[PDB]
């Protein structure tokens, strides 16, 4: 909503409270081919005809609501962050990617508030998908979703030399006979990559055009609750 | 991977340059081939 341009009289609000993310995330926007994947698999799982576009989304608007959220927890569980569901370019209701769009510069004074927590990571955020699947007990199917978390660190598209340095810079060596360590570092490359860094991005790069106030804070690890 | 320190109280130390030799060996190394 903040990217989105829009006549200056029907401004839908004033400011925004964003707390715990950004639309400079990577996985903020799904590019075409990986929703028609996504779109494609949860056809496979609800085992629909798959033969057009049309015909597929008829077969998915029928399916009662418990089965497609049973089918899309499934799928979810061993998918990375960029086979999430997510909003898509639409070429009406949003334009272009977010960096480049953010960049025409066009807002009329539109604050923001934005921060973090140090206990926000991309795998606490799944802690219902982990239950569901272990009240299913589908085999405790975490290896495969750490091994295409680790995928997904390296950027869209997996290029080797961008997780090498990944696998590198934190400790994530793939000793997985101990999993603490390594899940506790695979955390802490995924919330500095998804989380933290996208939101420090935002506000330098909203701060910077300076046509609104920017304020940041970052909540501490708390212990309990 | 003890070291003795040329200070005034002549102390010792385990790491010396820990970071800095853990890039020019494990991740330039890997880089390099
Ligand atoms: C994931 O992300 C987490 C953050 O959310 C990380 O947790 C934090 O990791 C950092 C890593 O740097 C920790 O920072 C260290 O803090 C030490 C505090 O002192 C005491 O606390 C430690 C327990 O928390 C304990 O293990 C320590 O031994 C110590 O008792 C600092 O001492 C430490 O300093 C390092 O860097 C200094 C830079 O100059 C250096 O001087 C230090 O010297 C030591 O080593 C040199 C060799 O280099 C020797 O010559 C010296 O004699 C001395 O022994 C040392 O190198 C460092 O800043 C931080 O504590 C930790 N926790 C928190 C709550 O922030 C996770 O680590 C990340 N990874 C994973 C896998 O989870």
């Amino acid at each position: 909503h903040l990217l989105t341009a829009r006549a200056t009289n029907s401004q839908l609000f004033r400011r925004a409270v964003l707390m715990g993310g950004s639309a400079l995330s990577p996985a903020a926007v799904i590019s075409h081919e990986r929703a028609q994947q996504q779109a494609i698999a949860l056809a496979k799982e609800v085992s629909c005809p798959m033969s057009s576009s049309q015909e597929v989304v008829s077969c998915l608007r029928q399916k009662p609501a418990n089965v497609l959220n049973d089918a899309q927890t499934k799928l979810l569980a061993v998918s990375g962050p960029f086979h999430y569901w997510g909003p898509v370019i639409d070429g009406h209701f949003l334009r272009e990617p977010p960096a480049r769009a953010l960049k025409r510069s066009l807002w009329v004074e539109v604050d923001l508030l934005i921060g973090s927590s140090q206990d926000d990571g991309l795998i606490n955020r799944a802690k219902a998908v982990k239950q569901f699947e272990e009240s299913r007990g589908r085999t405790s199917s975490k290896t495969a979703f750490y091994q295409a978390l680790q995928n997904s660190l390296g950027g869209e598209d997996s290029d080797a030399r961008v997780e090498a340095a990944a696998t590198w810079y934190y400790s994530l060596e793939h000793s997985t006979d101990d999993y603490a360590s390594f899940s506790r570092a695979l955390e802490n490359a995924t919330r500095d990559y998804f989380i933290i860094c996208p939101i420090i991005d935002m506000a330098s790069a909203w701060a910077k055009r300076a046509r609104g106030n920017v304020f940041m804070y970052h909540a501490p690890e708390n212990y309990g609750h | 991977e003890n070291y003795k320190e040329f200070s005034e109280l002549l102390p010792n130390r385990q790491g010396l340059k820990k970071a800095d030799c853990s890039f020019w060996s494990k991740y330039i190394s890997s880089l390099k081939t």
